[PDB]
Parts: C-alpha cells; sequence; structure tokens
C-alpha cells in the first residue's frame, strides 16, 4: 500500500531479530517510542552495548515512520540518510563493532530502493493538504498583515515542514517566508539551535523578514508576539 | 491588542482529520495549548468576519 513505509517497517524488523526484541507494541506507535526510550536506558545502565545502539536506530527509524505519516516520503527519506552520513562519519572513518557494522549496512542495503521511492513524486496525504490549505486561505486573506505560527511536536517535523514550504512555489507566491524554529539543548532527535540564531529567527519575525514560524511547542514562552495573527497546532494531540 | 488571532487544531486518527478553529483576542497569551482566553487590553472586537 505504502512501499517505502513498508520497506522501513521490514528494517525495523530485521534490527528486532538482530538483537532478538519483540516488544508488545506496534511501530511508529508512542508506546513503542517510550518503549525503546526505556530499553537504551537499560542498556546504557546495564553496559549491553548492542542493545543500546539497536535502540538508538530503531528511534531514527520510528521517528521516520512519523514524518512518513505526517509530511512527506522524502523528508523521511532524508531524516534516515542524514543520521548514517553522520554514523558513517564519525564511527568509519575505531570503537566500532558487529552492531554498527550490521545496522549500517542493513540501511545501505536499502538505500538506494528507499531514495527511489522518495523520488517518486506522490499526492500530498489529506494532513498536509488540510495544513496548506489553512495556510492558503489565511494568506490569500490576510495578506501582507499574515503573521502565524506553526507549533509540531518534534524538531524534525518543524524542519521538514519548513522544506517542503521551500518545495512549493505556490506558498512563496502568497507571500508565505517561513523558518524554522527550535531548541539548543542538545537532542538524539536533530541538531540545537543556539539561543543566538533562535533571536535572530525571532528578530527576523518581528520585521516580517519571516511570516510563518514553525516551532516546537518548547518555544511558547518567548514567542509572545502580539502581532500574530494566526497560529496553528499541527498533530499536537494525536 | 487590538484583534482577532484565527487559532487552529488540526488532529487526526489514520488520515482522517479533523480541524478546530476559533477565535482568540490579540491581547492574549500565544499557546500551543487549546485556549479560549478573554480580552485584557479592552480594545479588542467581540467578533470578526472569521467568527461571524
Ligand atoms: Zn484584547
Ligand atoms: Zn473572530
Amino acid at each position: 500500500e505504502d512501499l517505502f513505509k513498508d520497506r522501513l517497517l521490514e528494517i525495523m524488523t530485521n534490527i528486532q531479530t538482530f538483537c532478538q526484541i519483540s516488544p508488545m507494541s506496534d511501530f511508529g506507535t508512542q508506546p513503542y517510542e517510550q518503549w525503546l526510550i526505556q530499553m537504551e536506558k537499560k542498556a546504557a545502565r546495564d553496559g549491553n552495548r548492542k542493545d543500546r545502539v539497536c535502540a538508538e536506530h530503531l528511534k531514527k527509524y520510528n521517528e521516520a515512520l512519523q514524518i512518513n505519516d505526517t509530511i512527506r516520503r522524502i523528508d523521511a527519506y532524508n531524516h534516515l540518510k542524514t543520521f548514517y552520513n553522520d554514523e558513517k562519519e564519525k564511527k568509519f572513518e575505531g570503537s566500532l563493532d558487529e552492531s554498527d557494522i550490521f545496522l549500517m549496512t542493513l540501511f545501505l542495503r536499502n538505500k538506494k530502493i528507499l531514495k527511489k521511492l522518495a523520488e517518486n513524486p506522490e499526492y500530498e496525504n489529506e494532513k498536509l493538504t488540510k495544513l496548506r490549505n489553512t495556510i492558503m486561505e489565511h494568506f490569500t486573506r490576510t495578506e501582507e498583515s499574515a503573521r502565524g505560527i506553526i507549533f509540531t511536536k518534534t524538531r524534525q517535523s518543524a524542519y521538514a515542514l519548513s522544506q517542503w514550504i521551500t518545495d512549493n512555489k505556490k506558498f512563496a507566491e502568497v507571500g508565505v517566508k517561513a523558518h524554522h524554529l527550535i531548541g539548543a539543548g542538545h537532542s538524539s532527535e536533530f541538531k540545537p539551535m543556539t539561543q543566538n540564531e533562535q533571536r535572530e529567527v525571532i528578530s527576523k519575525f518581528r520585521t516580517g523578514k519571516i511570516n510563518l514560524l514553525i516551532a516546537t511547542t518548547v518555544a511558547e514562552e518567548g514567542l509572545d508576539i502580539k502581532e500574530c495573527n494566526i497560529v496553528i497546532r499541527y498533530g499536537l494531540v494525536t | 491588542g487590538g484583534f482577532h488571532r484565527r487559532e487552529y487544531s488540526i488532529g487526526w486518527v489514520g488520515d482522517e482529520v479533523k480541524v478546530t478553529e476559533w477565535c482568540n483576542p490579540s491581547c492574549s497569551p500565544i499557546t500551543a495549548a487549546a485556549r479560549r482566553f478573554e480580552c485584557t487590553c479592552h480594545q479588542c472586537p467581540v467578533t470578526c468576519s472569521e467568527c461571524e
């Protein structure tokens, strides 16, 4: 039905087989995510390296599943590619072991099919369609005073939503200038943005150089900008 | 303060999407939580074109 999603699920199955785990929760669900989070913590405690790295990687795939489901296939593919590109960089050119080799080779085996599935032009899902029409209708209606914030759950989601806007010229043609806005603290899920960069982005939003901020919810403390005339909550409650 | 800030909540079950929308006074706090606030600046209108 979704060949890209199906490949991801097959891969995650292989990894679970490799480290011999079988969680009650389903791939792509929050309780599955909370379960990986526990396993990973325990593996660091007990010092089980195989279990820790497998959980770490499984989380990257679970993340890709969620991006696939809520934004596009291409963004999910990029999330995985970037992660494996970083692993290759820091570990394959050492403290490299059987689990690292196994995970990396498993992804490389699938990379070109995943890439080509990602490159296939696909129709937007209903979530993104509803998001598009909301932005579009608001921007045409309020024109030069359009000033919006979209809240999303994760850093990778905010970045992906921003890329999608850029990839779609119709947004630009109704005035949209968007930018993601995320925290400074370290996260396994995504790179940080310094407090400095945050301040510059917000400044640009104040001046109107940016008019659509895409932020995580752990930003709302310093986003109380009176001139905002639309807020969109995108999948905060599922 | 001074106007209506349009508020949206886009949620789903599977790929079945539901949108909730309403209005807040422009003086009220910006929040990820889905809140209905009252106007404290006293310059905000009672309704706009968007909420009738
Ligand atoms: Zn007010
Ligand atoms: Zn209104």
